[PDB]
């Protein structure tokens, strides 16, 4: 029933924000989203379904996450009009549908429920931002027709439009296909990836922050939900991992480097998907999105519309936390020991060599290491020489926002027999 | 003789790191900017895809 | 245990003058230099003249570090200290106004207990100790004024070319390891005895061993070596070329008498080579 | 007990980052050497202090530690020359702390009891190099740096799927090294596992082709050579290599042996022979250290616990008398303002005693009886002749061209017309030169104590290789 406080605060706030002021509303939102997350531990070991609905251990772990990446991103957001907050509301719950259920319709009609208020988020209005939002829309109604086309597919090998469904040959492994179309397309794995870099560049960086921590939470969230086989993972992943890095390499831009790397990541994070551990994943995710969420607030904190990868350097000298912490985003998301993102990318590739597959685990690998290029390109790139760059240096919500988050990363670095031990049922 | 060899040995392993950055920015060449080519980078991909699954 | 204070007392002593020394007046480094070497032969010849001497001890495992004092240790021993003290006393004279008189005398203390360590041991690495050791101490003397650029290429290639042998002793070593696996020139010549194994093998072991002893003993082609000795201290110049170094070269053949006494092709060679 | 003596160097780095001041880390790192020594004596042996503590129990990684034969006197060698780093030192960067974080590293490196944490610290130990590196000095800094860290991580990654496939091809229930080694793997299985783990550590050992990221390291970090120093006590290749990749998975090893044993042969000579062309102390020592791993290596690769004790042994005293001679190079350094060979030559009558410290650690290097090196080349060479003979002699000209090198440095730098003159000796360098005569003197005249713990490993895991 964390659900029921989502759509309560949402439907409410649509027409209080009428009467109270943008902050007045901001102040609701944000408290809103923080209890919805407090009834996510108060029920930590007791899963709850209702209808097609269906929270359990992933639905917690994985929205607990998302949760996380929606107030993090509603704290830097200070304009004053009541629905950029609204949208993001929105947005949180049809995330929180789309991984609590295995029902392929509702699964995509939580997929237009997260979906569609992003598009309008992408607007500062700055001229990228209405080319990104573009593309974003129509890509994004394309896979729509995708996953439904592939829900119809499922009802069409098997007698339930539900996950699970025993499954035929040929025309199932056809409907399994045009599930992870979409499914694949919602979390950046390559070939699918051309998006990723435009909307991340064209997006103001806040917002950026939001998708690339939430969406790709729920997206895996929903895909450990999905029957796919050994080989299209393979594909998935290699492409991903390749393509991922090896176009990062030429990337200029902080957030469009960003962007290719997390291509990169996602095709780490897609090993897990060989036995679905999601114990692994859930843990991989709660590293990758600390980290991520992190980096972006310091993006945010820089520029809103984009960063180059200069204006990262001498950042140090600036602010010594903020430099730090964006040092050990960059370490937690190269997947370097004593780092959390060390286990996260450790359960991946445990739970993929867990499964036999040498070949794609070896290239990810590789291609990973090749990673560390733009990584330390960056991270140590905060103790170069500062040049002219755009500096505002946060509120008290900020600086303990990314602090908390980088100590959070390394304490499970060292201590996932803490969170770990419970990633499982919840004991 | 063999420490001029060995400097240019190095010289070619920053060849290969030059190899994977040039690869790298064929396939950031990959993307042009216009739409209709991601559209059909896209569907290209996918029916790679369905290829790979039997 | 007395056999290695011989041994001993021109370290304890070269310790005193390289470390001190130039704390001593110029005479003193030279006496106690004289001193130390003057009671190395007299206390070691107490040693021979009471039958011989034996010394084992802690080193790496089968390789145990093993001195053996017979006649053929005695005699080079007494022609070694002997004249080495007397070359002591006569350095003490002709090193005289020279700053680093310590650093002579410590050079000298030095070289007598390396060649002390060679030719008392029993076990072919403790010979190499001997031989490594002597062969730094020339080099170390040979340069002893080191202000002139000419004597200092000097023991450069001393201990290049001397290293050569030194090389070819190692692998000779190694050989008679695989081989046998005792590495103390009396069991390993009392494991020698009777019908042996492998000829060519062991030939090759002994050419090796010569190839160090051409180096140390300053035979062809490795002969080059040392004219430009002369660069050093004539006192130096006296110990190197008459009562140590090269001697060696040939009483490493002599305690591996029993090696060659088996081998005609080598003999024939090295008779060749000495004539040459 | 052993995790206090692994974890001493690691918070006294911390307390001299963020901590103040400099000279506390000095004698942080001389009770690291302390307690370490303290553990190297009183041993009661393969044991020791053994540690078991759940790490992430579902995985099946755990804490395992203790002091082998082995782990041991690198705990002392590594304590001592990171200690001579700490006092000599003068980088005092406030780095000297990324200096003990280092040294501490290392010493939980060679404590690992099972592989994942084994694989945890060979990882982690990057870190503080890359930054004295980077922050601490040096005009190339970011490209040697990129240069060291990506060979390091190319090798690295992959070798996870080993550890992996150690674990899951051989249905090793933990990473414990005990139980790993309980379950062999089998042909072209053990072959592909001991590939990965022979990549990663053959990169850094170094061996011949893949060793030319060691000069650019040596160059650039801050030129007293305290991140030097800890970098070369860094190059544990060759340990690696005897107690974990031949182990787990021999099968292979003995297909790969004659390479091996070649590219060790080839390396020594090569590194000692370019060593010689080399115009700078960063450059010469790199060659230098090439060479020596190249010796360690060919002993551990002939199978013959000979060999195998030799090159672990050479390893141990190497790191000492290496880094020894870093730390002295800087000392040079801050006094005179340059690592050249050539110029600034007449030191020796103006240095009244680094004539005799500098040679010392020289004589050290070339492998001469009496000195650390010799009982390592020489048992390496022992062992090297039996498996293959023409691999331990091309290898073994290499006295020959170490000889050549360190000679033709020793008397330019030293022997020749005076200069102006030159500073006589720091404080620091006093405890520093004494101390490291101390240990080569030790090492050398007494082999036998020192590698005792290492020979029950070097014939038990010869005999592995058998039947």
């Amino acid at each position: 029933m964390t659900l029921a406080i989502l759509a309560v605060f949402s439907v409410a706030l649509t027409l209080l924000g009428f009467v109270l002021p943008p902050q007045g509303v901001k102040r609701a939102t944000l408290l809103g989203l923080a209890l919805a997350l407090a009834s996510l531990l108060l029920t930590w070991g007791k899963p709850f379904a209702f209808g097609p609905y269906a929270v359990d251990g992933v639905s917690q772990v994985f929205t607990l996450l998302a949760l996380l990446g929606a107030l993090w991103t509603v704290g830097l957001v200070r304009s004053g009009r009541f629905e950029f907050y609204l949208l993001v509301l929105y947005a949180a719950l049809g995330m929180h549908l789309l991984a609590s259920t295995r029902h392929l319709l509702l699964m995509l009609v939580a997929l237009e429920a997260l979906s569609l208020p992003l598009y309008a988020l992408a607007t500062w209005r700055r001229g990228q931002g209405l080319e990104a939002a573009l593309k974003y829309f129509l890509l994004g109604a394309l896979a729509a027709a995708f996953f439904l086309y592939g829900a119809a597919l499922f009802y069409g090998a098997t007698g339930s439009l539900v996950l699970g469904a025993p499954g035929e040959g040929p025309l199932y492994a056809l409907a399994l296909g045009l599930l992870l179309v979409g499914l694949g397309f919602k979390a950046a794995l390559a070939p699918f990836h051309f998006w990723t870099p435009d909307v991340y560049q064209g997006s103001p960086t806040p917002v950026v922050l939001f998708m690339a921590t939430s969406v790709k939470a729920a997206a895996f969230a929903a895909l450990l939900r999905v029957a796919a086989p050994p080989e299209a993972l393979a594909l998935l992943v290699a492409l991903s991992v390749v393509v991922g890095n090896l176009a990062a390499l030429a990337q200029k831009e902080a957030k469009r480097l960003l962007a290719y790397s997390s291509i990169a990541h996602a095709g780490y994070m897609a090993l897990a998907l060989y036995t679905g551990n999601a114990q692994a994943l859930g843990f991989y995710l709660l590293t990758y999105v600390l980290a991520t969420g992190l980096a972006f607030a310091v993006l945010s904190q820089i520029s809103p519309d984009r960063v180059p990868l200069e204006a990262l350097r001498g950042l140090y000298r600036k602010d010594p936390l903020l430099g730090l912490a964006f040092l050990v985003a960059m370490l937690s998301l190269l997947g370097l020991p004593p780092l959390a993102g060390f286990w996260g990318k450790y359960l991946a590739f445990a739970e993929a060599a867990r499964a036999g597959a040498w070949g794609v685990l070896v290239l990810a690998l590789v291609t990973s290491a090749v990673s560390a290029y733009y990584y330390l390109g960056l991270g140590l790139a905060v103790f170069a020489r500062p040049e002219e760059t755009p500096f505002r240096p946060g509120p008290p919500w900020a600086r303990a926002a990314v602090v908390a988050a980088g100590v959070l990363l390394l304490a499970l670095g060292l201590l996932p027999g803490l969170v770990l031990p419970a990633l499982a049922a919840g004991g | 003789a063999l420490f001029y060899g060995d400097r240019g040995l190095l010289s070619g392993y920053f060849g290969l790191g030059g190899a994977a950055r040039s690869l790298g920015q064929g396939l950031a060449r990959l993307q042009t900017g216009y739409l209709r080519v991601y559209a059909l980078l896209f569907v290209l991909g996918a029916l790679l895809l369905l290829g790979v699954m039997r | 245990m007395a056999l290695l204070g011989t041994i001993l007392l021109p370290l304890l002593g070269f310790a005193l003058l390289g470390l001190f020394g130039k704390r001593m007046r110029e005479p003193l480094p030279g006496v106690l230099a004289s001193g130390l070497v003057l009671a190395s032969f007299l206390l070691g010849a107490g040693l021979l003249l009471s039958g011989g001497a034996r010394f084992q001890a802690e080193w790496l495992p089968g390789i145990p570090f093993s001195l053996l004092l017979d006649n053929l240790s005695g005699f080079m021993l007494l022609i070694v200290t002997g004249v080495g003290f007397l070359i002591h006393v006569y350095a003490i004279g002709y090193m005289g106004g020279d700053p680093g008189y310590s650093r002579f005398f410590a050079y000298f203390n030095l070289f007598i207990a390396m060649m002390l360590t060679l030719v008392l041991a029993d076990s072919y690495p403790v010979m190499f100790i001997g031989w490594e050791g002597v062969g730094l101490a020339s080099f170390l003397l040979i340069g002893f004024w080191y202000k002139n650029p000419q004597y200092a290429d000097s023991a450069r290639k001393a201990f290049i070319v001397n290293r050569i042998g030194d090389l070819g002793f190692m692998l000779g070593m190694a050989i008679l390891w695989a081989l046998y696996g005792t590495l103390s020139i009396s069991e390993l010549k009392e494991a020698m005895e009777g019908p042996l194994k492998n000829p060519d093998l062991l030939a090759l072991a002994g050419l090796l061993l010569f190839l160090g002893a051409v180096g140390k003993s300053a035979q062809i082609p490795l002969m080059v070596w040392l004219p430009d000795a002369m660069a050093g201290p004539t006192p130096v110049s006296a110990l190197i070329h008459a009562a140590t170094m090269v001697t060696a070269g040939v009483y490493l053949i002599a305690r591996s008498s029993f090696l060659y006494s088996v081998l005609p092709d080598v003999s024939y060679a090295i008779a060749v080579v000495g004539l040459l | 007990m052993v995790v206090l003596a692994v974890l001493l160097p690691v918070v006294f780095g911390a307390l001299l980052l963020l901590g103040l001041p400099r000279a506390l880390g000095v004698l942080g790192a001389g009770l690291s050497f302390l307690l370490n020594l303290y553990l190297f004596l009183t041993h009661p042996g393969g044991v020791a202090h053994a540690f078991q503590a759940p790490l992430l129990p579902g995985a099946g990684v755990y804490w395992a530690f203790g002091l082998d034969g082995l782990s041991a006197l690198f705990f002392l060698t590594i304590a001592l020359t990171v200690f001579l780093g700490a006092l000599v030192a003068r980088v005092e960067g406030r780095f000297l702390g990324l200096a003990l974080l280092m040294e501490g590293l290392l010493l939980g490196l060679f404590a690992a009891r099972d592989l994942l944490v084994f694989y945890v610290f060979f990882e982690a130990a990057l870190i503080p190099a890359l930054l004295m590196l980077y922050l601490y000095g040096g005009e190339g800094r970011t490209r040697a740096l990129y240069t060291f860290v990506l060979f390091t991580l190319v090798g690295s990654l992959p070798m996870l799927a080993a550890v992996l496939g150690a674990r899951l091809l051989s249905g090793s229930p933990t990473f414990l090294l005990e139980d790993l080694l309980a379950h062999p793997l089998q042909e072209e299985a053990a072959f592909w596992v001991f590939l990965g783990f022979a990549l990663a550590f053959a990169i850094k050992t170094p061996l011949f082709p893949l060793h030319a990221w060691l000069p650019p390291f040596h160059q650039e970090n801050h030129p007293s050579g305290l991140a030097d120093a800890l970098g070369t006590l860094y190059k544990v290749g060759v340990f690696a290599f005897f107690r974990f990749a031949i182990p787990l998975a021999p099968e292979g090893f003995a297909q790969a042996q004659g390479l091996l044993l070649f590219l060790a042969a080839l390396s020594a000579l090569y590194g000692a022979w370019v060593a010689f062309a080399a115009k700078d102390f960063k450059t010469l020592l790199a060659y230098a250290g090439l060479s020596h791993m190249g010796v360690a290596a060919l002993g551990v690769f002939s199978g013959t616990p000979e060999g195998a004790m030799g090159g672990l042994y050479l390893l141990a005293a190497s790191g000492v008398y290496t880094g020894g001679l870093f730390l002295l190079a800087g000392r040079l350094y801050e006094r005179t303002g340059t690592l050249e060979i050539g110029r600034y030559r007449g030191l020796a009558q103006s240095a009244p005693g680094l004539a005799a410290l500098a040679l010392i650690l020289f004589l050290a290097m070339v492998g001469l009886p009496g000195l650390s090196g010799f009982p390592g080349e020489f048992l390496t060479l022992l062992g090297a002749y039996k498996a293959s003979p023409w691999l331990a002699a091309l290898a073994f000209l290499s006295v020959i061209a170490s000889a050549a090198y360190a000679l033709t440095a020793f008397q330019k730098t030293f022997w020749e017309e005076g200069g102006s003159g030159v500073k006589d000796l720091a404080g620091a360098e006093w405890g520093f030169a004494l101390l490291s005569v101390l240990a080569l003197l030790l090492m050398g005249v007494f082999p036998g104590y020192f590698a005792r713990g290492l020979h029950p490993l070097a014939e038990a895991f010869a005999k592995l290789l058998g039947g």
